[PDB]
């Protein structure tokens, strides 16, 4: 079996300009588990992002999470991107909800 | 208040990116250990868990998992082969554990799964397993001759509940912590639809619903996912899709609730980056 | 504290 990826680019708090925040990047639902997942600001990896242990739940469903302080200005591009298996590497852009 | 305590095997045959066998343990399904077979070695992932269980803990635990991850080697190999399998990469799940509610009263399931799919799972009314497939059929009959539900239950009725109650005391301030959302109404441009957010909560019971005119409105309301924090924390958000048309001829509120507190929010809130 | 992986399938 081979499920792709569901991605779910979003701030911890609601996407004021100006406002440091953190970013977040869960992913859930891929099979088998082989994956990678980065989180960039305008196409560059921000260092010092966390990513959870492996794990799922009780319907089999694998889902991690990767998150990363940052401080979101207009015209900044910020972008979770997740490679699965040896499929190409997708690229999802955080949008804010405000 | 309900605790839990949960065990998730994840083992992969032929990966990369990941250990063969990863083990992940979960108090109210947070993180407090984890091992996997890189390290070959059980480690603390919370203060209250590391605070209160020395070196005896965690080489005991290293022991039981490297047990645990031999025996996964060996499992998956033959389901693989009662599949007709013999090339490939394919995936061993186990997951079990505990409940311990209010009541007094508990609960506990253990369960396998193969490729992502019901292999076995304990009742332990009965003390029988039950086979998803012919293919698992074989490990029913082999597990109910042996006694294995016997011990399984034995372990998620007593020990794990005693496990359990240490694991509360040990970290009661986090596990009965109860902090509430942060509430916003977020909206793009003057003409977008409305955003109810909540963020920040714990634990991950959250209600929101929209009014109209002081009566709840479940038409076009499209209630986001329960999302999780980079701490203990969750947040859920829903969406009111009307014309602001319809946004002047009525009186619409977001309400959310959570634990024993509830927070409102109207027009008069409405942040934006605009 | 996890269990005893008792008996493979």
């Amino acid at each position: 079996r081979q499920s792709d990826p569901k991605v779910q680019v979003y701030s911890r708090n609601p996407g004021e300009y100006g406002k440091a925040n953190v970013l977040i990047c869960y992913v859930s639902g891929f099979h088998p588990p082989d994956i990678t997942i980065q989180l960039l600001k305008n196409g560059v990896e921000i260092p010092g992002s966390t990513q959870t242990d492996l794990a799922f739940e009780e319907g089999w469903q694998f889902h991690l999470t990767k998150y990363v302080d940052f401080l979101p200005q207009p015209g900044e591009e910020y972008t979770c991107r997740v490679r699965h298996m040896s499929s190409p590497t997708k690229s999802y852009t955080w949008e804010p909800d405000m | 208040g309900t605790h839990s305590l949960k065990y998730v095997y994840t083992g992969v045959s032929r990966g990369i990116d990941f250990p063969e066998f990863t083990a992940v343990g979960m108090v109210d399904d947070g993180q407090f250990m984890y091992f996997d077979s890189n390290s070959m070695k059980a480690v603390p992932k919370t203060e209250w868990i590391r605070q209160n269980e020395g070196a005896d803990y965690w080489d005991r635990q290293t022991q039981v998992l490297i047990g645990a991850h031999q025996v996964f080697k060996d499992s998956i190999q033959i389901v693989m082969e009662r599949f007709n399998q013999s090339k490939g990469v394919h995936t061993w799940q186990n997951m079990y554990g505990c409940e311990l509610n209010d009541d007094g009263t508990t609960q506990g399931f253990y369960q396998y799964a193969y490729d992502g799919e019901d292999f076995v799972s304990l009742d332990k009314n009965t003390l029988t397993w039950t086979a998803a497939n012919p293919q698992a059929v074989i490990t029913k009959h082999k597990w109910e001759a042996l006694a294995v539900a016997e011990q399984n239950k034995g372990y998620l009725e007593n020990t794990c509940i005693e496990w359990l109650k240490k694991y509360v005391a040990y970290g009661k301030d986090t596990l009965e912590r109860k902090v509430s959302p942060q509430v916003s109404l977020l909206q793009k441009d003057p003409s977008s639809p409305v955003t109810c957010h909540a963020t920040g909560f714990y634990p991950s019971g959250v209600t929101i619903t929209w009014q109209k005119n002081g009566q709840d409105h479940d038409e076009d309301v499209d209630l986001g996912e329960l999302l999780p924090n980079e701490d203990g924390s969750f947040q859920r958000m829903s969406t009111l899709n009307v014309g602001p048309d319809e946004w002047k001829n009525n009186r619409f509120s977001c309400v959310v609730e959570h634990q024993d507190k509830t927070i409102r929010k109207t027009e008069d809130d409405i942040i934006t980056n605009f | 504290f996890a269990n005893f992986c008792l008996m493979m399938i």
